């Protein structure tokens, strides 16, 4: 999916990509916006 | 070792890893306070009037 989406919008840099199978994403936002966090959450998991 | 990552709101070090730790201010006030004691050194005639 990663590879598709890559494909699709070349925009996306490999720094634009989490893991949405677990809580890992949060770090990874976390540092490549320098503890500031994001502006829109567009969520659609659930649970923690 | 310890690491503390303000970024990450996270804590590590050995076996324990604390995260969002959050610290509110205390009053900091306490009682009986020490109250030092003031005093000016001043010149002083033997003789006055």
């Amino acid at each position: 999916k990663r590879a598709y989406l890559q494909a699709r919008f070349p925009q996306l840099d490999s720094t634009s990509f989490a893991n949405s199978r677990d809580t890992s994403f949060e770090q990874h936002v976390l540092w490549h916006t320098g503890g500031k966090g994001v502006d829109l959450v567009l969520n659609s998991l659930a649970e923690e | 070792d310890v690491v503390v990552s303000r970024w990450l709101r996270v804590t590590v070090a050995g076996g324990v890893h604390i995260s969002g730790l959050h610290t509110e201010s205390a009053p900091r006030r306490q009682q009986e306070q020490q109250v030092p004691i003031l005093e000016k050194f001043c010149f002083t005639p033997h003789t006055e009037e």
